[PDB]
RNA sequence: AAGUCUGGGCUAAGUGGUAAAGGAUGUGGCGCCGCGAAGACAGCCAGGAGGUGGCUUAGAAGCAGCCAUCCUUUAAAGAG
RNA sequence: CGAUGUCGGCUCGUCGCAUCCUGGGGCUGAAGAAGGUCCCAAGGGUUGGGCUGUUCGCCCAUUAAAGCGGCACGCGAGCUGGGUUCAGAACGUCGUGAGACAGUUCGGUCUCUAUCCGCCACGGGCGCAGGAGGCUUGAGGGGGGCUCUUCCUAGUACGAGA
RNA sequence: CGCUGAAAGCAUCUAAGCGGGAAGCCCGCCCCAAGAUGAGGCCUCCCACGGCAGCCGGUAAGGACCCGGGAAGACCA
């Protein structure tokens, strides 16, 4: 995950 | 309704008009009819009929009993053809005319375990532009937490061929009944040698 | 005001039974039989037939008059017969027998023949006029609505079948 | 077997030197056409003031493929190139002359001017 | 045929009926056919 | 587990067993006018006329726009 | 929040029907042909390409038609990684400055082994009151379900003509 | 879309009854299928063997094991  | 057991030669084309015509060979005869089963007995209206001669030396005990209560010599191989009850004792390529239409019955060529590509004609992945190790593969085969499941009959990877298939209305080409042969346009299920059962159309 | 009670004359001399639910009326062109409601009572007198309600509730009410003209239809129809007559309208467009049977030029490509079913009788005066005959009531206006319809009135033009007695209304083209 | 993207020589005097189908009119999706079909085509090479130009969309029936079609006698024929005869929407010749062998299937498909023209039918 | 919920009669030759649980509105006027739905 | 329990009534939609404005000869029960044997309502048998139509417009003369839709022989008839 | 991976695409389907096409209809300001509007209908079908990461949208050439939505904006322990979404760099802008910007620009580590459910296939076991070798009935399931062009009828019906 | 037809003297495809009517629904076509434990049916073969619905050994019609292979197949079948 990138959870940006 | 009416039918024989035969045995799928080779291919070849003839001329007929000035035109190729592709056609399969078929040694369908003669069967010997073995049992008959009546409405009042079995429930149901067919023959069981006979094909090729056996080794009387091979065949046991229960199925020689049988052959004795219709009077026939060993025959390699029993089928039942249904709603047909023919006058005589014995069923010969002279049953169909040049012209007729029939169904052909045998057991497909066997693929053994088939990819997904050549069992249901998927398209694979990609073979560059990143495709990672997928070059063959059924993609996706579901949705996520709604049904979080994979239907019934889903097409996958798995054994093919070397199973039932009938094709439909073929035109018979030729008969001659001297080598019991049998001539129809086309292409028939099964290898050379495979067991084949030829009817009378069921298209109109 | 009520059909049901209006007695029903019988001609000499037609014959009419009462059964459970069935009434047989037998007459000098053959015998009919008119199903009725249990509910309802059938009673013979001379000369005369008549219906009778057991109560004033509305399915009572609505049984009895149905059932008056069931069996005066079927009266009616073993002495005095039943008809109905169709004009084929059309400048190409004429019909005739065929045996018992009745073809049709109206228009297509093909002729049309039309079978009569049994008690039924076809017959072609003229290559323009049709005539359906037979005692059941019913029977005759529906073989005479199936021929009808196999090339309707035309909404703009004075073409296709029509029934005796229809008016002819059109609407213009441009 | 000609399909979308497929170059294809000019059988003819229109003007047009080379031409790039970019339909097959033949059904909602023909994957190819053969010889009597009729395609939409580009044309991507012209001689100088023919009677069709360099980017004009046109019409043209193709006359030659070196996919070699088959035949219900049992025999084939095959060409060198593919080569197509620019048409009107009334299926016939745009220009005067047709250059090289066409094939016989083109008179049952009702091109019976181009093949007339030709100086080969085989 | 009009596909309506108000089903109304349009003049004074509209007839309005009831078949089969529906409510219809029949007419010498074809325009004037109605049913409810 | 314990009533196919007792009596009066309603519903025909499986309504009951998930919704509104609004629409309806669904059904049962009330109320209030009108008209009627001074023969009504329905149907039918009838008569259904005329001066004859005027701005209108090559005519709209019952049956294109208008103008008021005037009289009448009459049991009644609309210049529709 | 001791982690429920996040756009689009590809692959693979499946469902709804407020139906894009094909089938059946009523009305029409429906002559014919061709349309408009509404009703029934989810069986099948619903193309190839240019541009942009795009969804969407416009455009080219077709087509019977080029439907609309749901399934964690279906589907990354199935793939991609163009976008978005760390660390480098730069432009416009803002800040004295350090730095900042659903503003832009170029680049940027996506994890061999499936235990249980589910799915595709294939066997082993026991059962079907004696034990056997054959041949079968079909409860119940699954597959399939599209559609166009031309000709004849007939240049007839219809229409001034087209 | 009808035929016949009241309630409602007329009318009404409906309340009693009867028609016509979709690429859709049922069957019909192709394939799987009696673990269909509701385990079906027909033809044919063996049979009452020896020791205190059970028991353990020798047999029956038959089957398996092994081996030569197979357009059958991952092994198995
Ligand atoms: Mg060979
Ligand atoms: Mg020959
Ligand atoms: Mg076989
Ligand atoms: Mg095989
Ligand atoms: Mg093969
Ligand atoms: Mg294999
Ligand atoms: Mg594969
Ligand atoms: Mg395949
Ligand atoms: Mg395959
Ligand atoms: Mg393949
Ligand atoms: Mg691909
Ligand atoms: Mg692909
Ligand atoms: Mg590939
Ligand atoms: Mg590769
Ligand atoms: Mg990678
Ligand atoms: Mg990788
Ligand atoms: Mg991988
Ligand atoms: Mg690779
Ligand atoms: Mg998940
Ligand atoms: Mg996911
Ligand atoms: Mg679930
Ligand atoms: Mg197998
Ligand atoms: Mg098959
Ligand atoms: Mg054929
Ligand atoms: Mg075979
Ligand atoms: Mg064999
Ligand atoms: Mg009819
Ligand atoms: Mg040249
Ligand atoms: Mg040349
Ligand atoms: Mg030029
Ligand atoms: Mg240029
Ligand atoms: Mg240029
Ligand atoms: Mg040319
Ligand atoms: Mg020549
Ligand atoms: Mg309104
Ligand atoms: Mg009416
Ligand atoms: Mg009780
Ligand atoms: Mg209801
Ligand atoms: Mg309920
Ligand atoms: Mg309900
Ligand atoms: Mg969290
Ligand atoms: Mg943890
Ligand atoms: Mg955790
Ligand atoms: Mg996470
Ligand atoms: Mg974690
Ligand atoms: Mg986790
Ligand atoms: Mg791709
Ligand atoms: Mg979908
Ligand atoms: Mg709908
Ligand atoms: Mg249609
Ligand atoms: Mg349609
Ligand atoms: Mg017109
Ligand atoms: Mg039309
Ligand atoms: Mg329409
Ligand atoms: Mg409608
Ligand atoms: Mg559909
Ligand atoms: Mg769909
Ligand atoms: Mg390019
Ligand atoms: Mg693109
Ligand atoms: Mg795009
Ligand atoms: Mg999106
Ligand atoms: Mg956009
Ligand atoms: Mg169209
Ligand atoms: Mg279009
Ligand atoms: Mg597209
Ligand atoms: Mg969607
Ligand atoms: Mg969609
Ligand atoms: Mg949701
Ligand atoms: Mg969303
Ligand atoms: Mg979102
Ligand atoms: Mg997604
Ligand atoms: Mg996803
Ligand atoms: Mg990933
Ligand atoms: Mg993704
Ligand atoms: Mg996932
Ligand atoms: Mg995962
Ligand atoms: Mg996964
Ligand atoms: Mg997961
Ligand atoms: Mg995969
Ligand atoms: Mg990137
Ligand atoms: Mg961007
Ligand atoms: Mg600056
Ligand atoms: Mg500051
Ligand atoms: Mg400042
Ligand atoms: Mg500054
Ligand atoms: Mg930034
Ligand atoms: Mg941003
Ligand atoms: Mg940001
Ligand atoms: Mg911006
Ligand atoms: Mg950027
Ligand atoms: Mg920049
Ligand atoms: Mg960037
Ligand atoms: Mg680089
Ligand atoms: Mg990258
Ligand atoms: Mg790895
Ligand atoms: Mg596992
Ligand atoms: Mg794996
Ligand atoms: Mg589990
Ligand atoms: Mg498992
Ligand atoms: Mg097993
Ligand atoms: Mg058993
Ligand atoms: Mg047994
Ligand atoms: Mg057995
Ligand atoms: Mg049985
Ligand atoms: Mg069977
Ligand atoms: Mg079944
Ligand atoms: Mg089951
Ligand atoms: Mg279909
Ligand atoms: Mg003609
Ligand atoms: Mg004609
Ligand atoms: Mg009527
Ligand atoms: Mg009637
Ligand atoms: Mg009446
Ligand atoms: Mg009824
Ligand atoms: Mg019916
Ligand atoms: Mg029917
Ligand atoms: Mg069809
Ligand atoms: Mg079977
Ligand atoms: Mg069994
Ligand atoms: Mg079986
Ligand atoms: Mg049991
Ligand atoms: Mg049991
Ligand atoms: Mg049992
Ligand atoms: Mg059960
Ligand atoms: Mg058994
Ligand atoms: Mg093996
Ligand atoms: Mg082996
Ligand atoms: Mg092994
Ligand atoms: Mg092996
Ligand atoms: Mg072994
Ligand atoms: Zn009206």
């Amino acid at each position: 995950s990138e959870a940006c | 309704m009416k039918g024989i057991l035969g045995v799928k030669v080779g291919m070849t084309r003839i001329f007929r008009d000035d035109r190729a015509v592709p056609v399969t060979v078929i040694l369908a005869g003669p069967c010997p009819v073995v049992q008959r089963r009546t409405p009042e007995k079995d429930g149901y209206t067919a023959v069981q009929l006979g094909f090729l001669p056996q080794n009387p030396k091979r065949v046991n005990r229960p199925l020689k009993g049988h052959f004795a209560k219709a009077g026939v010599e060993p025959v390699r191989i029993l089928r039942e053809i249904r709603d047909f009850n023919p006058e005589g004792d014995t069923v010969t390529v002279e049953i169909f005319k040049p012209g007729e239409r029939v169904d052909v019955t045998g057991t497909s060529k066997g693929r053994g375990f088939a990819g997904v590509m050549k069992r249901w004609n998927f398209a694979g992945g990609p073979d560059s532009h990143g495709a990672h190790k997928i070059h063959r593969h059924p993609g996706s085969i579901g949705n996520r937490k709604t049904p979080g499941r994979v239907y019934k009959g889903k097409k996958m990877a798995g054994h093919y061929g070397a199973e039932r298939v009938t094709v439909m209305n073929l035109e018979v080409v030729d008969v001659i009944p001297e080598e019991n042969l049998l001539l129809v346009k086309g292409a028939v299920p099964g290898p050379n040698g495979g067991l084949v059962i030829v009817r009378e159309t069921k298209k109109a | 005001s009520r059909i049901g009670r209006l007695p029903i004359p019988v001609p000499k001399g037609v014959s009419v039974e009462v059964a459970p639910g069935r009434v047989k009326v037998k007459g000098p062109k053959g015998e009919l039989e008119v199903p009725v409601s249990p509910e309802m009572r059938v009673v013979v007198e001379e000369g005369v037939v008549r219906v009778e309600r057991p109560s004033d509730e509305r399915r009572h009410k609505s049984l009895h008059g149905l059932t008056r003209t069931l069996i005066a239809n079927a009266v009616k129809g073993v002495s005095e017969g039943y008809s109905k007559e169709l004009l084929i309208k059309g400048i190409g467009y004429r019909a005739r027998l065929v045996g018992r049977a009745l073809e049709l030029t109206v228009g297509f490509s093909h002729p049309v023949v039309v079978e009569p079913p049994e008690g039924i009788t076809f017959e072609v005066p003229e290559p323009t006029r049709v005539r359906v005959s037979g005692i059941d009531k019913q029977k005759v206006g529906q073989v005479a609505a199936n021929i009808r319809a196999i090339r309707k009135p035309s909404a703009y033009h004075e073409k296709g079948i029509y029934y005796a007695g229809e008016p002819v209304r059109l609407k213009p083209g441009k | 077997m000609i399909q979308p993207q497929t170059y294809l020589e000019v059988a003819d005097n229109t003007g047009a030197r080379k031409i790039m189908c970019i339909r097959v009119l033949k059904g909602s999706n023909a994957k190819y056409a053969t010889v009597g079909d009729v395609i939409v085509a580009s044309v991507k090479e012209a001689i100088p003031r023919g009677a069709v130009k360099e980017g004009d969309v046109v019409k043209a029936v193709v006359v030659r493929t070196k996919k070699e079609i088959k035949r219900p006698d049992g025999s084939a024929i095959r060409f060198d190139d593919n080569a197509a005869v620019i048409i009107n929407n009334q299926l016939e010749p745009r220009g005067t002359r047709v250059f090289g062998p066409v094939a016989r299937e083109l008179r049952e498909k009702g091109f019976m001017k181009i093949v007339s023209l030709a100086p080969e039918v085989l | 045929m009009k596909v309506r919920a108000s089903v109304k009669r349009i003049c004074d030759k509209c007839k309005v009926i009831r078949r089969h649980g529906r409510v219809y509105v029949i007419c010498e006027n074809p325009k004037h056919k109605q049913r409810q739905g």
